[PDB]
């Protein structure tokens, strides 16, 4: 009576705590994989990440300057 | 597990709302009953645990521990009625929340499954039981208590969160269930020797261990009453819960690593139960005891085995209803009293016959008479002890003879002999005070009959 | 930090003033204007950090 | 009793500790407000600075 | 600067006592100029005189406990034959810290210095063998 | 002073620390610097007295000295490369100097020395105004020039501050004195942090500002500048002092209050690039800050100290000027610690 | 992960429109709860402050704070998740582009690997 | 020396102040008999009569989910049969030797 | 008496509704974690004739 | 780098230090601001003119009228300390101490 009117089965939490470890394995791994690159992205400056500001090439002036040779 | 937390969070409002003479009888009832409710996690299996989400846990280690921290709060809310009672509505409502909150915070802590959430709330804990301290407190050392308990606890436990946030970045999950089945072996190394002792020495400082127990007779002598209890109740197995969860990523290391904290252990248990002898207080005696008692439990935790594990887990709840019981008749001496000395008031035994019977029984199960669980708890520990080593035995001995002879001796000191002349302000015992101790004793002796349900998960 | 306001409004508060290649009043050059705009043109959108190596 | 847990294990933790932050504390607050010296040491960190750090 | 630092490392730790020694005086003698300039600087005692005697004094005092501490660790190093050892540098830390203790005449700073200098020349040792980073680089 | 020239002061005060924040060209970044100096020295000097004029005429000396070596590492920037955008430094000891101009305005270890005075000689308000917002642009730039630091210096000087900070509050019986070293120790913490993570540095900004707002606004409603001066606050506003405590010890980065979130997540941090010595001593430093601020706890709340025959007068009157936000503030810097990872909005 | 200098990042935008195509906090979310709770609280010391019955002083008040703080939480949320599908679709791009830095680990069974054994003694 | 002799403004010390003088039947639960009463009715029944008594019975009816007699069945049902067999009860080890795949040492 | 004990009692209602509140709220939570319900390899199980999912 | 940017850099060091001495006479701590300043404006003049940035001729005289306002500042802030002590010694300023 007491296992049918308060508790449940075995299977019930036997697939909880396999869900649960699923979801806390593929954290785990990716949060690996996020440091790994990020590592990654600040030393090559290849990555959408850690980007620089650099001079904006569209403020250039590109007109005869009063001397041929600039 | 929302259905024990989410009525401890009501517990607040309700407290808060409650008629100005009506806190005290809505508090109790409210607590007994979300007590009943806790009763349900103790049906365990011998499988994995009882994984309610993502959060929140349960297991025979977390589940002993969290009916016990549930049955306190009636107890320390009785224990308070008392010298509450030239007190202000808000102030009595405001320590009422204090019990709450403390409450909360260690249901909260011991299902935890998460260790960043776990030491949050370990030490979420550390506030609400220093404002007890330090406000309703009767002496003018309530401050230095206080500042030697949180300064003690956070020196420990300021290492112990560096060393999780670097185990979370190189091992990726701080969660329990992972860090068991992906465990791996710490290469002896100073940089995991020095990892060790950050995660040792937080749960070290609280037990307390020999060495660093200081903190704990200024606490437990200056807090209240409702402070004493809690303290020598939950708030020391703490350490003990935290080392059980946190031993496992330490090994092999923990075997180098173990003898300066065995020994300081095994030579502070018989020093502190010296010291017992030779005490001029109640609160202080209960304080060394208890000190003794943990020191047993380090002991345990240390060696490592089955037999230490069930062992330590069944000695901390044994010392947890003994050690509240001794404070609750300690201070039902003091508010007759005033004095908290054990050779001013003397032969109350003549004069109030079933306390005694009370002193008695506690000092008894202090004593760690056969068949209560303090003494399975006691026999575990030492045969697993005698399996490390034949001759830790011989420091058992004198340790279990030592602990006789000062739990008779305040049996002796306080109810036998010739009471007092001049002290005649001796009222007969209330029937709260007789319920207190009746709630505290009883379920030792029912948990006597079922010893299992208190073994841990290795049973 | 720096609320880039001038890129969100096109205003240009200040950025005439930033380099030497900048439409210098009545064309003057500047002494280096080759030199920084070889230099601008090739590091522009690469970013500070392959930029610089 | 007295000689190992009310002298020397107070001594070694939290005794040592009390003393030693009263007299850094004491030892950094004590300034008699004079810009002279405040502005001397920093000429000297300045120079340090520049000495140590490249 | 980085100079000192170069000169003492780049001597194995079990040859050249003297070459060890006196490198570590250079660095003692070095912090004890900087500690001088900056008690000068905070606060005028009463003079030029005094002033230039206190700055010799902490000085003097300063290469002597390093003298003492690069003498004592390269030869325990050198007697023990077990380099990249510690204990060394724990014995001649606390070497140094004597030293101090005599010098400053207090038996009780004599003992906490023996105590806390072993314990710090223990972990830069200890330090120095694993790698650790006392000013880490930005890793990510 | 008028109220009209009171409002265009502070219109002003904001609006150079706004063109310093929005503008790229070094030259309007000092522009903005020398407005905010300018329109902040009469705000100190409100109520006027000898104490409050030594107070400004102190912070302007030290806030020109730094607005001149900030000017002297720009020219050198631009001798060793024409440009005037705020980028990498692209120079040598010309990056050390900005270095030192923006740490003295910053307050930074070792030119912590004006905090305190300054902070002792002006009233609540300005001390207040002080502490909190003239953190906004040294620290945007030092943010937009994170990559070029180096960081053995400014780890040093974040180590220096947290130091000096902890050690110099726990001697301190005025209250703006010991907020002048709080400030101290923050900046420390907040500048160790920059290398790795500006991120963190802005967090922390945010939660340090919101935690002083309270507490200086709790301070200005019982209006107490010393230790017993405020332990009369009890017999008349209790729940203000239980406020106050309840603030001080956030402030101590007490778990589970708010001002634990910076603290954790900047040790989270510098744990991720190899580093765990100096955010142990940094956690073992804060500790000093914790006790002073438990000992203000002590005389605060937690004990109830003699009051006098007059507070009974007291007892009659009712503020009439109110602060709305100070509410607010409380519950932001008490109770925001579940909502930790909403740091991911780059606030 | 600094995510200042991210290429076609307008500067001053709270929200961007990419983060239309992100499923919206539900009014239920436990966060947003958490906000309106958090202005409940704002609003009784209020009360407090002032010197006015805590619970029941002013009910529009309180639910001025309360509805202010939902507001602000429901948009801060909906900046939060955004940012972190940011964070997670830039992680993935670059594991994707650079096949040579994640390599695939040959998968191995405990069967096959010898682990070093240490007795508990 | 005119000094008063008193440093402050203070209230006298009040006396203990007894439950049973003032009210008989006192519980030691509160000074107003009828709270006082009714506490003590309300903690003894719902400790005593509901906790220690409903608690105690459930806890000890609690169903076997630590399989201690399934765990007997399946070592009786084992050694009915390994003993038929003539198998040697339990084998020495844990896992079948036939699926690892020990190193080669060529030593 | 109606409407007037009521006003001094209703505080005991509060801790059960937070008793039922948790519980609704755990088997909310349990809902979320469904995604190896009848796919663990120790109780794959073939549903009964008018059966949708083995547990709720 | 020529020696004159190296000349002008030295006399800005020495004007700091001077500044960072203090004698006495807290004017000298103006006179000395002003020195640097006008290294500053020397300095950037003989830069920006040598590399022909003829947009950045805008620089300097924007440095001088903000210094020099700055000097203007600085100088009612000193007569309001000599109008509380008549001299303007450095060591009258005594009263604010860490
Ligand atoms: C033995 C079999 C019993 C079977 C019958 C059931 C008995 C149930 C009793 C439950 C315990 C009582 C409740 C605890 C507090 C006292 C309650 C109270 O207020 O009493 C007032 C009441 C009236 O008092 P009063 O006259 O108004 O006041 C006079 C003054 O106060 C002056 O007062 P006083 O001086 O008269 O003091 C009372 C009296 C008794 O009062 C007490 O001290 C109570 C506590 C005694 C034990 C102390 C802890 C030691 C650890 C034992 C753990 C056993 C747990 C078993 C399960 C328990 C489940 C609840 O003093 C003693 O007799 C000391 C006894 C010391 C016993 C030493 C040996 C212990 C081990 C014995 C073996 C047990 C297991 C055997 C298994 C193998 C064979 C089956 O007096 C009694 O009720 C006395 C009870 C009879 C004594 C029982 C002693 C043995 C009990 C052992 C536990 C139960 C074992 C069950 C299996 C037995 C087979
Ligand atoms: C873990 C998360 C879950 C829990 C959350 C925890 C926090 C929650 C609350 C946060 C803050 C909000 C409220 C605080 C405002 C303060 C107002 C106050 O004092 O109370 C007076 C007021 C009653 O007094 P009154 O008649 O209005 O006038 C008297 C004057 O107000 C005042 O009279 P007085 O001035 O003459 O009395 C003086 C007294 C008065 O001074 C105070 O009481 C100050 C109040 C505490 C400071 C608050 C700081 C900010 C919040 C921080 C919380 C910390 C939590 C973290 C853990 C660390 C623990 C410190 O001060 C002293 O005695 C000085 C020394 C005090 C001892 C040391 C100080 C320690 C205080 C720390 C308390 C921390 C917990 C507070 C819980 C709530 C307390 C009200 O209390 C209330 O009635 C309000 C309580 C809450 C209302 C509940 C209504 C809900 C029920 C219906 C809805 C059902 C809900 C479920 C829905 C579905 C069901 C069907
Ligand atoms: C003769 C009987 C002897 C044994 C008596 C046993 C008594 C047991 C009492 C202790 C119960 C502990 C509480 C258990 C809570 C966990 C279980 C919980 O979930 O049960 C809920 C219901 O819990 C009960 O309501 C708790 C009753 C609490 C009250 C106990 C009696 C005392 C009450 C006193 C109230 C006030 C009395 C009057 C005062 C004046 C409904 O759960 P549900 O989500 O469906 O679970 C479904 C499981 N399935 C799927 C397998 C079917
Ligand atoms: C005060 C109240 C109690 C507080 C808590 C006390 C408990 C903490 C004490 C820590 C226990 C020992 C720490 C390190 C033990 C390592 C083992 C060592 O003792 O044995 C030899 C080590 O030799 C020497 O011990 C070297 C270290 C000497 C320097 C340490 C200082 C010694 C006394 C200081 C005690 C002060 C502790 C408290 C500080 C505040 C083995 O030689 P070796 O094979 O080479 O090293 C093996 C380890 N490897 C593999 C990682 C390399
Ligand atoms: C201490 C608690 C925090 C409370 C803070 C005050 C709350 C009131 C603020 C009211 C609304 C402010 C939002 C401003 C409207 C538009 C903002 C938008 O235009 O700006 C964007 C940016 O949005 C804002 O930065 C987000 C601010 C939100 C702050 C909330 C985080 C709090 C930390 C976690 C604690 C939980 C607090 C919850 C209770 C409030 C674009 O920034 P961008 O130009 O591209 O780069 C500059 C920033 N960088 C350099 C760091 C990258
Ligand atoms: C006053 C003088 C005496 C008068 C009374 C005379 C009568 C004496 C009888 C009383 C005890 C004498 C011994 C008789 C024992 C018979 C009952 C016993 O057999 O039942 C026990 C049952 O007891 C329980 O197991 C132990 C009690 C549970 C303890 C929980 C504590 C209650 C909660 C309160 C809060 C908790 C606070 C502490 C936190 C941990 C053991 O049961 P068990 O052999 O197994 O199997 C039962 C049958 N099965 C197989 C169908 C299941
Ligand atoms: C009384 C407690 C016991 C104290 C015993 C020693 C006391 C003396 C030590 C004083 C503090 C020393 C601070 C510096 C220690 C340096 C240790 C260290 O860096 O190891 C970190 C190690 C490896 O470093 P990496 O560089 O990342 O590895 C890469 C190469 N393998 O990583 C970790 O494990 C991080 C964990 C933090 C270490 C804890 C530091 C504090 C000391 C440990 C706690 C013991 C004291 C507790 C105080 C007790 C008060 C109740
Ligand atoms: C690097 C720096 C690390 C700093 C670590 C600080 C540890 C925290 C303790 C700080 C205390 C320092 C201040 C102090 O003690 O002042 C002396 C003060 C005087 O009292 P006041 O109320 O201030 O006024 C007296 C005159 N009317 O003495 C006391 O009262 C001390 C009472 C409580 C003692 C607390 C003991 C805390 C230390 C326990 C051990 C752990 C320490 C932390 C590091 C441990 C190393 C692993």
């Amino acid at each position: 009576w007491i296992a049918r009117t308060f508790y449940d089965g075995p299977e019930k939490n036997y697939e909880k705590t396999m869900a649960i470890l699923q979801i806390e394995a593929e954290k785990a791994e990716l949060r690996l994989k996020e440091l790994e690159v990020r590592r990654l992205m600040r030393a090559r400056g290849d990555g959408p990440w850690y980007q620089y500001p650099t001079i904006d090439k569209a403020l250039i002036d590109h007109s005869p300057k009063t001397t041929p040779d600039n | 597990m929302l259905k024990i937390i989410i009525p401890t969070t009501m517990l607040l409002p309700m407290t808060w709302m409650s008629k100005h003479n009506m806190i005290w009888i809505n508090a109790t009832v409210h607590s007994l009953l979300i007590s009943l409710i806790s009763l349900s996690l103790l049906n365990q299996l011998g499988e994995n645990s009882l994984n309610f989400s993502l959060t929140f846990f349960s297991d025979s280690l977390s589940a002993p521990l969290l009916v016990l921290t549930t049955w306190l709060l009636p107890l320390m809310l009785m224990a308070s009625q008392s010298h509450l009672s030239k007190e202000t509505t808000t102030r009595k409502k405001l320590y009422i929340t204090m019990l709450i909150l403390l409450q909360l915070f260690l249901i909260m802590t011991f299902t935890a499954t998460e260790l960043i959430l776990f030491y949050i709330l370990f030490e979420a804990t550390l506030v609400p039981t220093l404002i007890i301290i330090t406000r309703w407190g009767n002496q003018t050392e309530r401050l230095n208590a206080g500042l030697y308990f949180l300064f003690y606890t956070l020196a420990g436990s300021l290492p112990l969160l560096v060393a999780l946030v670097y185990i979370q970045n190189t091992t990726g999950s701080l969660n329990f269930l992972i860090i068991h089945y992906w465990s791996h072996p710490l290469s002896n190394s100073w940089s995991n020797i020095f990892m060790w002792l950050a995660c040792i020495m937080a749960f070290m400082v609280k037990m307390p261990l020999y060495g660093l127990h200081l903190w704990l007779p200024k606490a437990h002598v200056e807090a209240p009453i409702a402070g004493s209890m809690v303290l020598a109740a939950v708030l020391l197995k703490l350490g003990g819960y935290g080392m059980m969860r946190i031993t496992t990523i330490l090994n092999p290391l923990t075997n180098y690593m173990a003898y300066p904290f065995l020994m300081l252990s095994m030579w502070g248990m018989i020093m502190t139960s010296s010291i017992c002898l030779r005490q001029t207080d109640l609160k202080s005696l209960i304080a060394y005891s208890s000190v003794s008692h943990m020191a047993l439990v380090i002991v345990a935790i240390m060696i490592q085995t089955p037999w230490s594990f069930m062992g330590a887990t069944a000695l901390m709840i044994a010392h947890g209803l003994t050690s509240s019981m001794l404070f609750c008749l300690a201070n039902t001496n003091y508010e007759r009293v005033h004095s908290r000395t054990m050779i001013l008031a003397r032969g109350l035994q003549t004069l109030l016959p079933l306390m005694a019977t009370w002193w008695l029984v506690a000092s008894l199960t202090n004593l760690a008479l056969p068949p209560s669980i303090n003494l399975i708890g006691e026999l575990f520990i030492i045969t697993a002890s005698f399996s490390w080593s034949n001759i830790t035995i011989i420091l058992m001995g004198m340790n279990m003879m030592i602990t006789a002879l000062y739990s008779l001796y305040m049996l002796i000191t306080t109810q036998r002999g010739k009471y007092t002349h001049h002290i005649n302000n001796i009222k007969p015992s209330f029937t709260r005070e007789n319920a207190l101790m009746a709630l505290h004793i009883l379920p030792l002796l029912l948990l006597t009959l079922n010893p299992k349900m208190i073994l841990g998960p290795l049973y | 930090p720096f609320f880039d306001v001038q890129k969100r409004l096109g205003l240009d508060l200040d950025r005439w003033m930033t380099i030497q290649s900048a439409e210098q009043p009545h064309k003057i050059p500047g002494r280096c204007h080759a030199f920084e705009k070889e230099w601008i043109e090739c590091a522009h959108g690469i970013g500070g950090i392959r930029a610089e190596k | 009793s007295s000689l190992l847990d009310l002298i020397w294990l107070e001594t070694i933790l939290p005794k040592t500790t009390s003393f030693i932050q009263m007299k850094m504390s004491i030892m950094v607050s004590n300034q008699k407000g004079l810009i002279k010296l405040y502005f001397l040491s920093f000429l000297i960190t300045i120079m340090i600075s520049m000495t140590l750090f490249n | 600067a980085k100079t000192l630092l170069h000169k003492y490392s780049d001597i194995p730790e079990g040859t050249e006592c003297h070459r060890k020694a006196y490198a570590s005086t250079s660095i003692g003698g070095a912090t004890g100029l900087i500690v001088s300039a900056y008690s000068i600087a905070l606060k005028p005692p009463a003079s030029f005189l005094e002033g230039v005697a206190r700055t010799g004094r902490y000085t003097f005092t300063s290469a002597a406990i390093g003298a003492i501490f690069g003498l004592t660790s390269c030869i325990s190093a050198q007697v023990r034959e077990k380099p990249d050892d510690p204990l060394n540098y724990f014995i001649g830390g606390c070497a140094g810290g004597l030293t101090l203790g005599a010098r400053t005449r207090s038996y009780g700073i004599g003992a906490a210095a023996c105590a806390y200098m072993g314990l710090t020349a223990a972990l830069v040792k200890m330090g120095q063998l694993e790698g650790w980073q006392v000013f880490a680089e930005p890793k990510v | 002073m008028n109220p009209i020239i009171y409002t265009t002061l502070i219109m002003t005060v904001m609006s150079g620390t706004m063109l310093v924040m929005i503008s790229s060209h070094w030259l309007l970044i000092w522009i903005g610097f020398e407005m905010n100096l300018l329109a902040m020295i009469p705000v100190l000097m409100k109520n006027f007295n000898p104490r409050a004029t030594e107070a400004a005429t102190k912070y302007f000396l030290t806030q020109a000295t730094a607005s001149m070596m900030l000017m002297m590492a720009i020219i050198i920037n631009l001798l060793y490369s024409g440009q005037w955008t705020i980028t990498k430094m692209f120079n040598p000891v010309a990056m050390t100097m900005m270095t030192m101009a923006l740490a003295m305005k910053l307050g930074l270890s070792p030119f912590h020395f004006w905090v305190p005075e300054v902070t002792q000689g002006i009233s609540l308000q300005a001390g207040l105004l002080l502490l909190t917002w003239q953190k906004l642009a040294p620290l945007s730039v030092l943010c937009q020039i994170s990559q070029s630091i180096n960081p053995n210096l400014m780890l040093t000087m974040a180590m220096l501050s947290i130091l000096i900070g902890g050690w110099g509050g726990l001697n301190q019986t005025q209250l703006r004195k010991i907020m002048a070293y709080s400030s101290i120790a923050h900046m420390g913490w907040m500048t160790a942090v920059l290398p790795y993570n500006t991120t963190m540095t802005i967090l922390n900004l945010l939660i340090y500002i919101t935690m002083t707002l309270a507490m200086f606004m709790l301070l200005i409603h019982s209006s107490a500048t010393t230790t017993l001066s405020l332990s009369h606050t009890w017999n008349k506003m209790p729940v203000i002092t239980s406020l106050m405590m309840v603030t001080l010890l956030s402030m101590g980065g007490l778990p589970p209050l708010s001002g634990f979130m910076p603290k954790w997540m900047i040790i989270q941090e510098m744990t991720k690039n190899e580093s765990i010595i100096m955010p142990t001593l940094m956690a073992m430093t804060a500790l000093l800050n914790l006790y002073f601020y438990m000992r203000l706890a002590y005389s605060s709340s937690l004990t109830m100290f003699p009051s006098t025959n007059n507070m009974k007068m007291k007892w009659q009157f009712e503020h009439t000027k109110q602060m709305k936000l100070l509410p607010t503030m409380i519950v932001l810097s008490t109770l925001v610690l579940p909502m930790t990872p909403a740091l991911s909005s780059l606030n | 992960t600094m995510m200042s200098g991210r290429p076609g990042r307008v500067p001053l935008q709270f929200l961007p429109n990419e983060a239309r195509s992100l499923p919206p906090p539900k009014l239920t979310d436990p966060r947003l709860v958490y906000m309106g709770f958090l202005g409940y609280c704002s609003g009784l010391i209020d009360n407090a402050i002032r010197r006015r019955p805590v619970v029941s002083a002013g009910l529009h008040r309180q639910l001025l704070y309360v509805t202010s703080f939902v507001f602000f939480g429901y948009y801060l949320l909906k900046r939060q998740d955004y940012m972190y599908a940011l964070r997670d679709h830039d992680m993935f791009a670059y594991v994707k582009s650079h096949p040579e830095d994640f390599p695939e680990k040959d998968k191995k069974t405990y069967g096959e690997i010898l682990e070093e054994f240490h007795p508990v003694r | 020396p005119p000094e008063p002799t008193i440093r402050l403004q203070e209230d006298p010390d009040p006396e203990d102040e007894n439950l049973y003088e003032k009210n008989p039947d006192s519980h030691g639960y509160d000074k107003d008999p009828i709270v006082d009463l009714w506490n003590m009715r309300v903690v003894f029944f719902f400790g005593f009569s509901i906790v220690l008594v409903l608690g105690s019975t459930f806890v000890a009816y609690l169903p076997d989910y630590r399989m201690q007699e399934w765990a007997r069945r399946e070592a009786e049902r084992l050694v009915k049969y390994r003993e038929a067999n003539g198998l040697p009860l339990m084998e020495s080890n844990c896992f079948d030797p036939n699926k690892i795949q020990l190193p080669e040492d060529e030593d | 008496n109606v409407l007037q004990i009521v006003r001094d009692h209703w505080v005991h209602i509060l801790v059960p509704v937070g008793f039922v509140f948790g519980c609704y709220l755990d088997r909310r939570s349990d809902e979320k974690l469904t995604a190896f319900r009848n796919k663990s390899l120790l109780f794959k199980r073939e549903l009964r004739p008018n059966e949708e999912v083995t547990w709720k | 780098m020529p020696l004159v940017y190296m000349n002008i850099i030295m006399a800005f060091a020495i004007a700091l230090a001077g500044l960072l001495m203090y004698r006495s006479h807290l004017m000298s701590s103006l006179l000395c601001l002003e020195g640097m300043m006008l290294s500053l404006f020397i300095m950037s003049t003989l830069i920006i003119l040598n590399t022909h940035f003829t947009l950045a001729n805008m620089m300097p005289i924007i440095l001088l009228v903000f210094a020099a306002c700055e000097a203007a500042l600085g100088l009612s802030l000193l007569v309001m300390v000599s109008n509380t002590y008549g001299t303007d010694y450095v060591q009258n300023l005594n009263l604010l101490q860490c």
